[PDB]
C-alpha cells in the first residue's frame, strides 16, 4: 500500500 | 521481548535446507511446480466475494505485484516484499541482529502480521462487495484465506531461495503472469459476438478461424492482422520483434581482463553488462507509474474538482490529461501523431527516469566503481593490461557510462514495444526477458561449473 | 551548459558501444531458444492452468 | 520451527485449494 509498504 | 516472542517466531513453517547441491534439472522441475501451484492459486476465486463489479483500486499494481483480482492471489508477491523490507528495517534499526534462527523466523512473524494488516485494508477498499453487508463472519473468512495464501507465498519463495528452484519467488511470478497474459492473447478461445458473430480473442485463433469462415481470405487476412477489437498478429509480431531486439542488446557485455594476484594463475573474464541493473530501471520506473495512477484515481474519486487534483492527471480508465497522461503510453501511432508533444515528453520521460534510476541504484545496492574496486582489493584481482591503483580509474570509465546508458537503453527498448503496441506492454515484455535470461544465466554458470 | 555533459555522455556511450562484445549469431541463437523455452514453459502453463481453471470456476461458482 | 520440505509444501498448497474448492462447494450447497 503502494509499491512497495505492505503492498 | 525476544523471549516471549520467540514461540510466536517458531510456530510457522519453515523450508529445509537441501544439505546437497540440487542438480539442475531437479531444480527446473521444482521452479516448474512453483508457477504451477501459483498459477493455479491465481485462478482460484476467494469465498465470500458478495460483488465483484466494482472497479479495481489497485489495477495499475496487479503487474507488478503478480495479483489476480478476487482469486487467491490478490496480494501476489506483497507477502515476500512485506517480509523483506520489514527484516531489512529492524536490521537498518539495529533492533535485533544461533541468532539466526530467530531473525529468519520472526520476519515471517511480523511479515504475515503486516500482510493480515494489507487484508483487512484490502477488504475495506470496497471491493468483494460492501463489508457492512459481508458481515464479520465473510470478512474474517477472507482474511484468512488471504492470510493462509500470503504464507504459502513466502514458503514457495522460501524454497525457490533455500535451494529447490532457479530463483525468486518475486521475478518468477512476475514473469510467469506477464508470459500468461502474453500467451492468453495469442492462444485464447474466448469468442466475443458482436456486430458480425464469433471472433476468438486469440490472435492466432482468430487467424485460422477467420481463414476457415470468411469467403474472402485476404479480407480474413487483413483482419487478422489488423484486428482492433481484440489482439492481432501484427501485436504479436511485435512482440517477437521486441523479445528479438531486448535479447540482442541483453547479450551485450564489457570484458574485463581480470587477473588475480593473491595466488597466481586464476585468470578469468569479469563482464560488465549494458544492462547492468538488470530491469530494475523498469521496475522502479513502473512502480513509480503505478503508485502515481493509484493516488491520482484515489484523489479524482474523493477530491475531484481540486487544481491540484485535477493537475496530477484526470480520468475518463485511462489518463487523458496531467502528469498521469504525460507519463502514460499514447493508445496508438494515431495518438502520436494527434499530439506529438505527449509522445516527446513520454520518451523523454522514459528515457531520464530510466537512466536516472540506474544510476542511483547502482549507487545505492553498490555496484559502484567503488564497491568493484574494492571487491577487487579484496580478491586480490587486477586488470591484465592496468596497474593495481588504476582499478577504480577504469571502472569509473565503464561501469557508471555503462549503468546510465543500460538504463537509456532499456527505456528506448520499452517506449518501441509500447510505440509498436506490442502484447504485453514495453515494461511486461522487458520484465519477462530479463527474468528469462536470469534464468539462462543461471543454467550457463551451472553448467560451466559442472 | 547541459549540451557540453550531453555531449559527452554520448561519447562516452558510443565508445562503450563499440567496444562492448555483441553476440555472434550461434550466442544469439542459443539465448533466444533458451528464452523461447522459458516463455513457453511459463506461458503455456499458465495458459493451460486457465483453461482448465475456466469450467471448474464456472462449476463451483 | 516446524522445518518442512517441498514436498510437504506441495501437499499444503494442495490442500490449502481444496479447502477452498469444498468451502465454494459447501456454499453452494447450503445456500442453493
Amino acid at each position: 500500500x503502494l509499491l512497495x509498504l505492505a503492498x | 521481548f525476544l523471549e516471549v516472542i520467540k514461540p510466536f517466531c517458531v510456530i510457522l513453517p519453515e523450508i529445509q535446507k537441501p544439505e546437497r547441491k540440487i542438480q539442475f534439472k531437479e531444480k527446473v522441475l521444482w521452479t516448474a511446480i512453483t508457477l504451477f501451484i501459483f498459477l493455479v492459486c491465481c485462478q482460484i476465486p476467494l469465498f465470500g466475494i458478495m460483488s465483484s463489479d466494482s472497479a479495481d483500486p489497485f489495477y495499475w499494481m496487479r503487474v507488478i505485484l503478480a495479483s489476480n483480482r478476487g482469486t487467491l492471489m490478490e496480494l501476489g508477491i506483497s507477502p515476500i516484499v512485506t517480509s523483506g523490507l520489514i527484516m531489512q528495517l529492524l536490521a537498518g534499526a539495529k533492533i535485533i541482529e544461533k541468532d539466526r534462527a530467530l531473525f529468519n523466523g520472526a520476519q515471517k512473524l511480523f511479515g504475515m502480521i503486516i500482510t493480515i494488516g494489507q487484508s483487512i485494508v484490502y477488504v475495506m477498499t470496497g471491493m468483494y462487495g460492501d463489508p457492512s453487508e459481508m458481515g464479520a463472519g465473510i470478512c474474517l473468512l477472507i482474511t484468512i484465506q488471504l492470510f493462509v495464501a500470503g504464507l504459502i507465498v513466502l514458503l514457495l519463495d522460501e524454497l525457490l531461495q533455500k535451494g529447490y528452484g532457479l530463483g525468486s519467488g518475486i521475478s518468477l511470478f512476475i514473469a510467469t503472469n506477464i508470459c500468461e497474459t502474453i500467451v492468453w492473447k495469442a492462444f485464447s478461445p474466448t469468442t466475443v459476438n458482436t456486430g458480425r458473430g464469433m471472433e476468438f480473442e486469440g490472435a492466432i485463433i482468430a487467424l485460422f478461424h477467420l481463414l476457415a469462415t470468411r469467403t474472402d481470405k485476404v479480407r480474413a487476412l487483413r483482419e487478422a492482422f489488423y484486428r482492433q477489437n481484440l489482439p492481432n498478429l501484427m501485436n504479436l509480431i511485435a512482440t517477437i520483434f521486441v523479445f528479438a531486439v531486448v535479447i540482442y542488446f541483453q547479450g551485450f557485455r564489457y570484458e574485463l581482463p581480470i587477473r588475480s594476484t593473491k595466488v597466481r594463475g586464476q585468470i578469468g573474464i569479469y563482464p560488465i553488462k549494458l544492462f547492468y541493473t538488470s530491469n530494475i530501471p523498469i521496475i522502479l520506473q513502473s512502480a513509480l507509474v503505478s503508485n502515481l495512477y493509484v493516488i491520482s484515481q484515489m484523489l479524482s474519486a474523493r477530491f475531484s474538482g481540486n487544481l491540484l487534483v485535477s493537475l496530477l492527471g484526470t480520468w475518463s480508465a485511462y489518463p487523458v490529461g496531467g502528469l498521469c497522461y504525460y507519463l502514460s503510453p499514447p493508445e496508438s501511432f494515431g495518438s502520436v501523431l494527434e499530439d506529438p508533444v505527449h509522445a516527446v515528453v513520454y520518451i523523454v520521460f522514459m528515457l531520464g527516469s530510466c537512466a536516472f534510476f540506474s544510476k542511483t541504484w547502482i549507487e545505492v545496492s553498490g555496484s559502484s566503481p567503488r564497491d568493484i574496486a574494492k571487491q577487487f582489493k579484496d580478491q586480490g584481482m587486477v586488470i591484465n593490461g592496468k596497474r593495481e591503483t588504476s582499478i577504480y580509474r577504469e571502472l569509473k570509465k565503464i561501469i557508471p557510462t555503462a549503468a546510465a546508458f543500460g538504463g537509456l537503453c532499456i527505456g528506448a527498448l520499452s517506449v518501441l514495444a509500447d510505440f509498436l503496441g506490442a502484447i504485453g506492454s514495453g515494461t511486461g515484455i522487458l520484465l519477462a526477458v530479463t527474468i528469462i535470461y536470469q534464468y539462462f544465466e543461471i543454467f550457463v554458470k551451472e553448467q560451466s561449473e559442472v | 551548459q547541459f549540451v557540453e555533459p550531453s555531449r559527452q555522455f554520448v561519447k562516452d556511450s558510443i565508445r562503450l558501444v563499440k567496444r562492448c562484445t555483441k553476440p555472434d549469431r550461434k550466442e544469439f541463437q542459443k539465448i533466444a531458444m533458451a528464452t523461447a523455452i522459458g516463455f513457453a514453459i511459463m506461458g503455456f502453463i499458465g495458459f493451460f492452468v486457465k483453461l482448465i481453471h475456466i469450467p471448474i470456476n464456472n462449476i463451483i461458482v | 520451527g516446524l522445518k518442512v520440505g517441498p514436498v510437504p509444501v506441495l501437499v499444503m498448497s494442495l490442500l490449502f485449494i481444496a479447502s477452498v474448492f469444498m468451502l465454494h462447494i459447501w456454499g453452494k450447497y447450503t445456500r442453493s
